[PDB]
């Protein structure tokens, strides 16, 4: 029960977590639960969560915690020794489950991590979406991200080739990748992730966090539709079975 | 729009529309639309499959069909139609489908029940239970029923003579396991037409015998089986209905052949009046359902073959577009225009002309065009700045080459905001040529004899700046006022006419890029989907000029 | 053709099958692998697809709606010779009458080579089928099987 | 990880555990693991393991620990809060 006490006050580091809004509600991103399970496994094995490759499988998302506007929240993590069956829950309602482990070199399977050249520039503007439009689509669906989670700099019309801005926080990067995945499946219904199949994170191959003056790092990312696998930098998300939701009008009745 | 490109379809006038547990599962929200097979998600509604009524020329037919069956008319595929025999009033023919369809599809097509073997039928009270009983007894096997109450046991015993008193159990509690294991000498049944879930599902799985087929009508526990050669069959009739392969034709043949014999016969029915949907669905939820449940759309008539006469039904009007027509979205390549076009294509539009100034400029427009064309629609993007007769003539020529013209949704705008004290003639001309010249030319060209009888959706998007005013934006105001007055004149003179005054659309517009919270005159920037729903209501209501605004927390 | 082949050793057949079949997935998966390969194979099954498992836990959590999982254990059928066994006998005989069925690659092993035969079968380098030659065939196509004595520990 | 340290010395109460022999080997009975999981759930819920009705389902036995002739052994118990998925294991 390696309890984690997140805080969302003004001066706390996790203020950025309030940027992950879904229809006018500050939902705690599933990427947050994944990172928390990652840290729990790292701690339980006497490792640091910045140099431990990890693989989360059979992951399923049950509920979405509503982050307080200002205050602190508590979320517990309970992993088993052998099977690594984690259980990220808060209070009395379970948030996410699945298995978490630490494999060897055989962790990433996409090869986009090795790639370092972008090549997305010098493409006609008619064939590249900027950040503004890429996130206009998602806000149209219903996900209204703040500046800290707007971690996509450019995308292709095919929605396959894209550029991510790595700036230290892991949750922002993972939600950027998941945003790529959501963008891969067009529509008009507020898609909600429920079940994953494999999320492999390899921090070693990932570029180091920028310093304060080194601005950001531009990381290439690709979405392979054959297996439906989204890989950017050092992460690799796969599966992403989803359900629909009935939206929630943010304003007063028209 | 009754003509379907795929296969040949027949439009049947429903008389008695059945209701199944699937319809409740969909209406309640347990089963999401997207979970339905491709081909039923794009459909109009999603409720009701069985139906029975007169086909074209009147010959009484019955059968399953696409989802929009619980309706006053259904476009069946001509392959899902059985002729109603004599001595079978339509009140009774509505019970054979789904019930006997699933019975046969489970026991015969997949179960492959043979003379012998033991069939455990859960919930023998429900219509599927009785159909499975009839089929199983036709094959001659020993049937272990699991009725819930005691009245069901008596009713079934009085409906089937050969059934003994040792072939019944209690489904409510986990007692059927003991009875089945004791009466069958511990071997276990072979074909378990299960319909329960939870612990009862585990108990049912622990009864299956070697080479046993578990026909799950509603699996995790089953995988950990210890009976070696077995089989688990998930039976979802929706998928079969959607994908009418050879198996569907074989099933149709089986049910028809059974009907020719005395095997299949109508079950207990509870006719419910038309305006009782809420009560019908609530009762279906309760579990006290009396056998089958139907809805009486129309009373049957004496003659066994006749035209279905005429009748009018009360219903909230929706907005749908003719797939064989063509609609022009002038300035539809902007922010609003693209989303309006996507909504249109969802509602049935297949031929579009997205007109713009310079054509495709950014990548978002290209992505939207690719997506819309992926939905199966014809989008002929032009770049015709409508300012003279020739330009509008070319636009209409493109539209007609696509197909007969039906509607014109003018969405163009020009924002030369400036106080009247410092307003230039060039700004006024540039702003009015986007609304006044284009609107006048389109009106003049759409009321010509060749297009008037085919046009029904002349629409002009305006803004409240003509109703509530905006500081220093008089060009927009004059344009919007002219458009509203033109639409009022149109409605007074006949023909369609409409002018929707918006307050502020969020997301797509520049306000959305800067942030969809900025307040203007206290009008919060309205969402999109809510804007689309308001547009859906507005398109199908007889009022010339309307408005819609969202107020901001003061 | 050359497009109808993959690599079973690694989890590459999934990509090839999903790419060549346009993503619909195959229908009848006569699977014989286990472990992660079994999960990959299950994730290829299409709607109304029948997974014939010759050797199931992952399958139960399927998302293809109408499907079917068939555990195929020929031992049970051999033991319980119901009508299905007679139908199968008839099918194989009818096929034999035609040119459909035909002998496969065979590797005859002498009698006193049981340990080596079983070890080779364990290795996985098995050359097609494996047989044991109890007695040499004789010229006449119908005759008495003569006499022969076998060394065996007495029970 | 509510570790339990069993002892099988002469004076210890658990000497009787050496009576459960299976072919000349002092195997730790599966009933022992069941009772240990029972006690772990009772402790985790602030209850005494003599007045708490319990139900263990889907139980599967993997290995059988060989009790020392004289000494002590360690066995850990790891149950989950919600699902109650226990895991009675020793060493590795």
């Amino acid at each position: 029960d390696s309890s984690y006490s997140i805080d969302v006050s003004a001066d706390s580091p996790d203020r950025y977590l309030l940027d992950h809004q879904v229809d006018g509600r500050e939902l705690f991103p599933a990427c947050g639960c994944l990172v928390l399970a990652w840290k729990t496994l790292a701690a339980l094995n006497g490792r640091d969560f910045e140099q431990m490759p990890v693989r989360l499988s059979r992951v399923e998302i049950h509920q979405a915690m509503f982050l307080p506007k200002s205050g602190s929240a508590t979320v517990t993590v309970s992993v088993m020794p052998r099977t690594g069956e984690f259980q990220v829950c808060e209070n009395e309602n379970l948030l996410a489950s699945g298995f978490v482990t630490c494999p060897d070199k055989d962790v990433l399977e996409t090869s986009t991590h090795a790639q370092t050249r972008s090549s997305l520039q010098d493409r006609p503007a008619t064939e590249v979406l900027t950040r503004d439009e890429v996130y206009r689509e998602l806000i149209l669906r219903g996900y209204e991200y703040g500046p800290y989670f707007q971690g996509i700099l450019r995308a292709s019309v095919d929605g396959q080739e894209s550029e991510i801005t790595w700036d230290g926080r892991w949750v922002s990067f993972m939600d950027s990748v998941l945003q790529m995945d959501i963008l891969a499946r067009p529509g008009d219904y507020q898609m909600l992730p429920i079940k994953f199949q494999s999320i492999n994170i390899d921090p070693r191959v990932q570029p180091a966090a920028p310093a304060e003056d080194e601005d950001v790092v531009v990381l290439p990312g690709r979405f392979d539709p054959v297996l439906d696998i989204v890989s950017a930098g050092g992460v690799e998300i796969r599966g992403l079975e989803t359900i629909s939701a009935s939206r929630r009008l943010t304003h007063a009745p028209e | 729009a009754s003509s379907e490109k795929g296969q040949d379809c027949e439009l049947c006038t429903v008389y008695m529309a059945g209701v199944v547990s699937r319809d409740l599962a969909l209406a309640c929200g347990k089963l999401r639309r997207d979970e339905l097979p491709a081909g039923m998600f794009c459909k109009e509604g999603t409720l009701g499959i069985e139906f029975s009524g007169r086909d074209t020329k009147g010959k009484r037919v019955m059968g399953l069909c696409a989802p929009p069956a619980l309706a006053s008319s259904v476009l069946c595929l001509r392959s899902s139609l059985w002729s109603v025999p004599q001595h079978w009033s339509l009140e009774e023919a509505a019970t054979v489908p789904v019930a006997y369809s699933t019975a046969y599809y489970a026991l015969v097509i997949r179960g492959h029940v043979r003379p012998g073997d033991t069939v455990l039928v859960h919930a023998g009270g429900s219509p599927v239970g009785q159909a499975a009983i009839a089929v199983a007894q036709s094959c001659g096997c020993e049937i272990f029923i699991s009725t819930a109450t005691d009245a069901e046991t008596s009713s079934l015993k009085s409906m089937f003579p050969r059934l003994k008193d040792r072939n019944f159990c209690s489904c409510k509690d986990a007692s059927f396991e003991r009875h089945v294991k004791k009466e069958t000498s511990g071997k276990g049944v072979d074909i378990i037409l299960n319909c329960t879930t939870g612990e009862l599902l585990g108990a049912s799985i622990r009864l299956l015998a070697s080479r046993g087929r578990f026909l799950n009508l509603a699996e995790l526990v089953f995988s950990g089986s210890g009976r070696r050669d077995t089989s688990f069959h998930d039976i979802n009739l929706d998928t079969l209905i959607d994908a009418q392969g050879p198996e569907w034709t074989e099933l149709t043949s089986l049910v028809q052949k059974g009907i020719q014999s005395g095997l299949v016969k109508p079950l207990a029915r509870t006719v419910y009046a038309m305006d009782r949907l809420v009560d019908v669905f609530k009762l279906l939820e309760e579990g006290a359902q009396a056998g089958k449940l139907l809805v009486k759309i129309r009373e049957e008539e004496a003659e066994k073959i006749t035209l279905p006469a005429k009748k009018t039904f009360e219903a909230v009007p929706r907005t749908f577009f003719h797939p064989a027509k063509s609609y022009v979205i002038v300035g539809g390549l902007g922010g609003f225009g693209l989303e309006l076009a996507h909504w249109m294509v969802l509602r049935g539009v297949r031929k579009l002309v997205l007109t713009s100034r310079n054509g495709i400029t950014t990548g978002y427009q290209t992505r939207k065009i690719a997506f819309l064309r992926s939905l199966g629609a014809d989008i002929v993007v032009c770049a015709v700045n409508v300012t003279s007769q020739a330009a509008a003539d070319r636009l209409v020529k493109t539209a007609t080459d696509l197909g007969p013209l039906g509607g014109v949704f003018n969405l163009g705008l020009n924002l030369r905001d400036a106080l009247l004290v410092e307003q230039t003639a060039e700004n006024y001309k540039q702003t009015l040529e986007a609304k006044i010249q284009t609107t006048s030319l389109l009106d003049g060209i759409s009321r010509s004899p060749k297009i008037q009888p085919t046009l029904d959706h002349f629409v002009m998007f305006s803004s409240l700046s003509a109703g509530h005013g905006i500081p220093g934006q008089t060009n927009y105001g004059w344009g919007n006022s002219y458009m509203d007055r033109l639409c009022e004149k149109r409605r007074a003179q006949g023909l369609p006419g409409l002018s929707i005054q918006w307050a502020s659309i969020a997301d797509v517009g520049f306000v959305g890029t800067k942030g969809n919270n900025v307040v203007i005159e206290g009008k919060w920037p309205q969402r999109m989907y809510n804007c689309l729903q308001v547009c859906d209501y507005f398109l199908s209501q007889n009022r010339p000029v309307v408005a819609c605004h969202v107020l901001a927390e003061k």
